């Protein structure tokens, strides 16, 4: 099938640029043009710039207009965005966007997007997560991860199941830099004094796995 | 034959070609310091290019299927684009002009082409002359006659 | 100056609606390059329809929708159940290509009651760096939730953090939780802490607390 391709994740610091690719495939790609566009955290979109595949055409948006530079090249019929001086606030996600233009014709709207790479810059201090149980006195309990540095972070239930009210809420950038969140599920009755009652939490972008228990 | 964007875009070349190519190298005569932007090619075309062809045109072409009414955006682009000449842009990537000939027959009195014989004569000895269409052999010797200019 | 702002800002019906969205325009543009786009959160959008009055290779339920120079509406006609995602308008007929405001469409289950409940700090909290205390808001349609820190005479947003889910599946309800952080030296310059909030279908406001001891 025809599809476009985009570069993984990317996580930087203040004062360096970003690469982003976007490899074309199964169709003309000389016969094209790319958008790059900018999509915050739950928020509006924006646009930044766009040029064409066939060279010696780019535009820019006013404010986008400097400390961008969109790179094309033919031989692998791919194309490049490089934004240089990366600030706190553009700490986002990239999106790619192509016609479905096949020969003769071109298609009049971008049909196919990537899928989008992300960059956050901050302090660049990596820090393991740690684990805070909160525990009722019918009932929740929960346990709250918090003091992990800006990255993608995953909770579960040492099962992957057990949806009776799991409440994982979107992660927190606090004063510090550092993300938090928690997870807090309700017990299905007054059975809270047997049966197990455990909020394992399981991290892959650092070396930590820490396991906590919840009683009252 | 061939394809690329030369010789199928801009300057189509016919099979049975009857003619001489010739491509000499220059760095001096052009690719001036800086930068030399003076010569122009096309880009887009809605077709190809019958044999001998010069398609000099400025309309925008339009690639999508909304009429456009002499704008620069999406589908609707202008072929010309200049050359990106460099002083030292590359072994690969220097101004290359080119002559390419053509030889042709038909019905017609041919006037071009070069002859060289310039040989010096002999007088008073068995030889065998030709001169221009005619030939023989004999001994040629000065004369008395008198000629009709 | 160009702007693709959106008169509506929110919907919230049943499956089954005309569901009528505007993208008025303020300076003329044609209406030949203008896309809309269906983002459902957590992946990347899709093209739904370009060129004011046209279809994509293919679209469900027949979307519709059409507009002139300077007015642009879109409708669904018997909005289908998957059918709930964010919607933004792009126009690029002349740069800069300002993209849409953005709309957002959902079920009405009919405003029920939320329910509040407190966590008090633990016992590792007083060794930990600092001490927060979280209060847990559950099972409300509406989004009007507002949380007020009960600090012992006095009613301060120093800093308190708030924290929402997305639009439940099987039970269709919304649930927000409430933070603060306080000081560590000792905690105890108040020993009142308590959330209030006020809801629809909670007629007189909920105080509840557990002061320690
Ligand atoms: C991007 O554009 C290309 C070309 O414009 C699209 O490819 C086309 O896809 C359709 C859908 O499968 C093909 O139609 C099918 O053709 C077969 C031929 O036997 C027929 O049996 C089927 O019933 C169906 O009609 C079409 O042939 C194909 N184009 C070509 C030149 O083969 C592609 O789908 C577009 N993709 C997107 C995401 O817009």
């Amino acid at each position: 099938q025809m599809q476009l391709v985009q570069s993984g994740p990317e996580v930087k610091k203040p004062g360096t640029s970003v690469k982003v690719s976007c490899k074309a495939s199964g169709f003309t790609f000389t016969s094209s043009a790319v958008q790059w566009v900018r999509q915050a955290r739950g928020q509006r979109l924006e646009w930044i710039g766009w040029i064409v595949v066939g060279s010696g055409n780019t535009n820019y948006a006013q404010k986008f207009q400097e400390r961008v530079t969109i790179t094309r090249d033919m031989s692998t019929s791919t194309a490049y965005m490089e934004l240089s001086s990366l600030r706190s606030e553009d700490t986002a996600v990239y999106y790619c966007a192509a016609p479905n233009c096949s020969n003769v014709v071109c298609y009049d709207g971008f049909d196919i997007w990537g899928q989008g790479t992300m960059v956050t810059v901050s302090s660049a201090s990596t820090k393991g997560p740690s684990v805070f149980p909160l525990a009722p006195s019918t009932a929740a309990l929960g346990c709250l991860v918090k003091d992990y540095f800006p990255e993608p972070v995953t909770v579960s239930w040492n099962s992957g199941a057990l949806t009776s009210g799991v409440h994982t809420f979107p992660a927190v950038l606090q004063s510090s830099g550092l993300y938090s969140l928690s997870s807090v599920v309700t017990v299905p009755s007054s059975s809270l004094g047997t049966q197990t009652y455990i909020c394992n939490v399981n991290h892959k972008p650092s070396n930590t796995k820490v396991d906590k228990k919840v009683e009252p | 034959g061939q394809t690329g964007k030369i010789a199928d875009y801009n300057y189509k070349l016919p099979d049975d070609f009857t003619g001489c190519v010739i491509a000499w190298n220059s760095n001096n005569l052009d690719s001036k310091v800086g930068g030399n932007y003076n010569y122009l090619y096309r880009l887009f075309r809605k077709s190809n290019l019958k044999p001998f062809e010069r398609d000099i045109s400025t309309e925008i072409y339009q690639a999508g299927s909304t009429p456009c009414n002499g704008v620069e955006g999406f589908n609707c682009y202008f072929p010309l684009q200049s050359y990106g000449f460099q002083p030292t842009n590359g072994v690969g990537y220097q101004p290359y002009r080119v002559v390419v000939l053509s030889f042709e027959l038909l019905h017609a009195p041919a006037t071009v082409c070069g002859p060289k014989k310039s040989t010096n004569l002999v007088k008073n000895k068995c030889v065998n002359f030709n001169f221009n269409g005619l030939t023989g052999t004999g001994v040629l010797t000065e004369s008395n006659k008198k000629f009709l200019p | 100056e160009i702007v693709l702002t959106q008169s509506p800002g929110t919907l919230s019906l049943s499956p089954g609606e005309r569901a009528t969205l505007s993208c008025r325009a303020s300076q003329s543009v044609s209406s030949s390059y203008l896309a809309w786009y269906q983002q459902k959160p957590g992946q990347a959008p899709r093209l739904l329809i370009y060129s004011a009055s046209s279809r994509a290779t293919g679209i469900p339920d027949r979307f519709s929708g059409s507009g002139s120079g300077t007015d642009f509406t879109l409708t669904i006609s018997r909005l289908e159940p998957e059918d709930f995602a964010v919607y933004f308008c792009q126009q690029y007929g002349t740069s800069p290509w300002t993209f849409g405001q953005g709309t957002k469409v959902e079920i009405k289950r009919t405003v029920a009651a939320p329910s509040v409940f407190i966590f008090p700090p633990s016992d590792e909290q007083l060794k930990s760096g600092t001490a927060s205390v979280v209060c847990l808001l559950n099972n409300f349609y509406p989004r009007e939730a507002k949380v007020q820190w009960k600090v012992d005479n006095a009613l301060q947003s120093g800093n308190s953090q708030e924290s929402v889910t997305e639009q439940d599946s099987k039970d269709s309800t919304y649930s927000l939780s409430s933070t603060l952080t306080l000081s560590k030296a000792d905690y105890e310059k108040h020993k009142v802490y308590a959330c209030e909030v006020t809801h629809q279908g909670l007629s007189s406001p909920v105080t509840k607390s557990f002061n320690r001891g």
